[PDB]
DNA sequence: GAAGCCACATCCTCTG
DNA sequence: CAGAGGATGTGGCTTC
């Protein structure tokens, strides 16, 4: 599906907790579902690096990221400095 | 505001544009007008009519008729027609008897409303 | 290939 | 100040 050819976020953010090099960044935080955000605006810097979009702050990746919600791919670890967690049960509906 | 023609020569409403956004503030709000004499408080709904989806999704659908001139806070399409297809939305006045003018081509609901095309 | 999708980019706003 | 969120252009990618 569309995730396959062209780069996303929620297929790219997971190319960084899986890999142990880069937990200079990220973490998984848990047995159940979330992750930790090391450095908020390197996270962002590299996702411009990726995207070609110099510009790329947190507050731009971050609303994209809060869209997720509506549509049920992750969700927010209420008022924890940076943290959400991934919704698998519907990623699997959302590539059925 | 300027006005256009109805499959009901009684009623009249707004010029709504070629092809826009899925779900947008429109450019131009919708005046539904009754040239027949209506009791000024009488609801009137629209319905997105295409043989593709013939009931679209519709927001701030209904509205009242004040003054024989009944309009729209802001209506918004969100169901999409489909390429080159436009809805023929049907347009109720809720009364004794109600009454409806359908309207063919009204508009067309794709993703992009047409931005100037592409630089490549 | 323009015309429909798509999944961010960018943006400026509130309100917790 | 972060975080949910409307609005609106953007760029890549299937479909006629």
């Amino acid at each position: 599906m569309p995730g396959s050819g062209q780069i996303q976020l929620w297929q790219f953010l997971l190319e960084l907790l899986s890999d142990s090099a880069n937990a200079s960044c990220i973490t998984w935080e848990g047995t159940n579902g979330e992750f930790k955000m090391t450095d908020p605006d390197e996270v962002a810097r590299r996702w411009g690096e990726r995207k070609s979009k110099p510009n790329m702050n947190y507050d731009k990746l971050s609303r994209a990221l809060r869209y997720y919600y509506d549509k049920n791919i992750m969700t927010k670890v209420h008022g924890k400095r940076y943290a959400y967690k991934f919704d698998f049960h519907g990623i699997a509906q959302a590539l059925q | 505001a300027e006005l256009v023609r109805t499959d009901s020569p009684n009623f009249l409403c707004s010029v709504l544009p070629s092809h826009w956004r899925c779900n947008k503030t429109l450019p131009v709000a919708f005046k539904v007008v009754a040239l027949g004499e209506v009791p000024d408080g009488t609801v009137v709904t629209v319905m997105a009519g295409n043989d593709e989806n013939y009931s679209a999704e519709l927001r701030n659908a209904s509205a009242v008729m004040k003054n024989q001139v009944a309009r729209f806070n802001d209506l918004r399409f969100v169901g999409r027609s489909g390429r080159g297809k436009s809805f023929t939305l049907t347009i109720t006045v809720f009364t004794n008897p109600p009454q409806v003018a359908t309207y063919h081509r009204a508009i067309k609901v794709t993703v992009d409303g047409p931005r100037e095309p592409r630089r490549h």
